[PDB]
């Protein structure tokens, strides 16, 4: 069977129920609340289509090659994917995106991390030296 | 879509602190230090998130070395005190690992010696230990259980009419094999004899059990595979034949049963079907000892050598030379091989180096340990210690943590 | 040899 998903824009997606129920949130709205279509006020059409594509392909240990290519997006889009995976309760998608952010942090100096994420250093000289002394 | 985004500030700002904490939980220690110095909010997320406590907990969960030191040093008391305590504790644990690894490499150790005080026939053929006790099988036909801390004898189990040659225990039973050709099952708590298996025609030289099944092997050149529904309900499943001499040792997992014999061969059997798989040739004399886990088989032989094998293709990956007499017992973990010989000597080998075909042979034996005055019959070890037993009627505890 | 192991000799 197919279930209609309704994005925050209003665009409706026809998705197989087995793919839709990878979202625990959508599964609850189907099984416990008996809702058709499934409104998703927190997910726009662009991210929802991206999420459906990920869910169909994963009908995940660490990050495979397909997921790395799937996550070759800007940090704003990666942020929106984390939010959608949280809102929809897709543990697999939340794990791969969070591991991806950690991979952008590891093996870098603090200044290299700042440059990666466009972060301004707001420590005072005394505070930074103290944090540096304690590690 | 924004080009860049401060995930670690943005997530707590919207009430999703745990997601930001989960991202940082993937970091190694040095990257966690780097994250601390990114900006004030990144520091607050790691601190309010107790990231250093979580890093130490993840290590305790995934590394027996960290797990063992948490118990032995007592800082595991605080796991599962502010964040700064765990940040300051982490380097103390690191240097504590490095002092232990240095002690293994240099053989700095303390020594405890149990005199088993055998009245007539001296010698300790087999042993297994935990943090509470050492269970030992003796040439005087008894099993003696020693307190790991006080070294005193807490229980003597009698019933065998010959030497206790092999043993293993879990949380419910001790199982022993003997020169009297029987296998016996004992209550590990009370010592009560629960079952006796009459089957082998000659001495039961080795046994292993796990997850409801047991393999026994004998001087009668056979292996017996048993199904254990309970300590009192043990059924013979299959008899494996094919060895042309005494079967001195047997080990197994869910994939394979591995046996080795005076006939100079190791034989591989399918655990599920008990069908023969392959013969490992290479040792020039009989094989006295063996351990198998994952894909690795390690064997010791009367030819004075140790051989490493891959179970799937049967290839010998490395020959270890150095022992001056028969290699009588051998164990390995993720880091080391520890072997004992007929000349009373114990050798520690670098397993990672031994599995690298580029490493030279002279760099493989880390140390030789000489404190037994007779043949070394059995040993077991972990990250911190070796426990060994000998024909000299002693059990030694070599402790590499000071 | 000890009682725990045996060779392939007769
Ligand atoms: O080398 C092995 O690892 C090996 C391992 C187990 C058994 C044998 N072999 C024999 O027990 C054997 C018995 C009888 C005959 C006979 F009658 F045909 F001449 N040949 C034989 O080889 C092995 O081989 C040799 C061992 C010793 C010397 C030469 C060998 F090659
Ligand atoms: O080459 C030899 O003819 C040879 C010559 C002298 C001594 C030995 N053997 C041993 O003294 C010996 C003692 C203990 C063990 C044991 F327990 F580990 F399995 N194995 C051994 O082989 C020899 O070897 C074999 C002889 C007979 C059969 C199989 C052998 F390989």
């Amino acid at each position: 069977p197919s279930i209609k998903l309704q994005s925050s824009d209003g665009e409706i997606f026809e998705v197989d129920v087995e793919i839709a129920k990878q979202s625990v949130t959508i599964k609850t709205m189907l099984e416990d609340l008996g809702m058709d279509p499934v409104p998703l006020p927190n997910v726009n059409a662009a991210i929802l289509k991206k999420v459906i594509q990920w869910c169909t392909h994963h009908k995940p240990d660490d990050i495979p090659v397909w997921d790395q290519e799937f996550l070759k997006v800007d940090q704003g889009t990666l942020f929106e994917l984390i939010l959608a995976a949280n809102y929809l309760d897709i543990k697999g998608l939340l794990d791969v995106t969070c591991k991806t952010v950690a991979n952008m942090i590891k093996g870098k100096t603090p200044e290299e991390i700042r440059k990666t994420f466009n972060i301004k250093n707001d420590f005072t000289e005394e505070e930074e030296a103290q944090v540096r002394k304690e590690n | 879509s924004m080009l860049q985004r401060d995930f670690i500030t943005a997530l707590p700002a919207r009430g999703l602190d745990h997601i930001a904490e989960n991202i940082l939980s993937y970091l190694d220690a040095k990257s966690l230090c780097a994250a601390e110095l990114v900006c004030k909010e990144w520091y607050r997320v790691t601190s309010d998130g107790m990231l250093w406590k979580k890093l130490i907990e993840r290590m305790v969960r995934t590394d027996s070395l960290w797990r063992g030191l948490a118990e032995r040093r007592g800082w595991g008391q605080y796991l599962f005190p502010p964040n700064s305590f765990y940040r300051a504790l982490y380097p103390k644990i690191i240097q504590d690992i490095e002092t232990i690894e240095s002690n293994w490499r240099c053989g700095r150790h303390s020594l405890q010696r149990i005199h088993c005080r055998s009245e007539t026939s001296k010698g300790v053929y087999c042993l297994q230990y935990d943090d509470q006790k050492i269970v030992s099988g003796l040439r005087d036909n008894t099993i003696k259980i020693w307190d790991k801390n006080t070294l005193e004898c807490k229980r003597i189990l009698t019933g065998h009419t010959g030497s206790v040659l092999c043993l293993q225990y879990d949380e419910r039973v001790i199982i022993t094999g003997s020169s009297d050709s029987t296998v016996r099952v004992w209550d590990v708590n009370t010592g009560e004899m629960l079952n006796t298996l009459i089957h082998h025609c000659e001495a039961v030289l080795h046994l292993r059990f796990n997850n409801g099944m047991m393999v026994t092997c004998s001087k009668d050149r056979s292996i017996a595979v048993w199904d254990m529904a309970s300590p009192t309900d043990i059924t013979l499943r299959r008899v494996l034949v094919g060895h042309r001499a005494a079967v001195n040792v047997v080990d197994f997992d869910d994939k394979y049963i591995v046996s080795a014999s005076g006939d100079r061969t190791i034989k591989v059997w399918n655990t599920s079907t008990c069908e023969f798989v392959r013969t490992l040739n290479g040792h020039k004399r009989g094989i006295a000892c063996l351990q198998y886990r994952d894909r690795l088989v390690v064997s010791g032989s009367s030819d004075n050598t140790i051989r490493l094998w891959d179970i799937e293709c049967g290839a010998c990956l490395r020959v270890l030379e150095g022992h001056e007499e028969l290699v009588r017992c051998i164990r390995f973990d993720n880091k080391r091989i520890v072997s004992g010989a007929y000349d009373g000597k114990i050798k520690v080998w670098d397993l990672v180096a031994a599995l690298d075909p580029r490493a030279p042979a002279g760099t493989l034996c880390l140390r030789t340990l000489v404190e037994h005055s007779g043949r070394v019959f059995r040993l077991q070890f972990d990250e911190f210690q070796i426990v060994s037993s000998s024909h000299d009627d002693t059990i030694l505890i070599w402790d590499f943590l000071n | 040899l000890d009682s725990g192991i045996h060779s392939g000799a007769t």
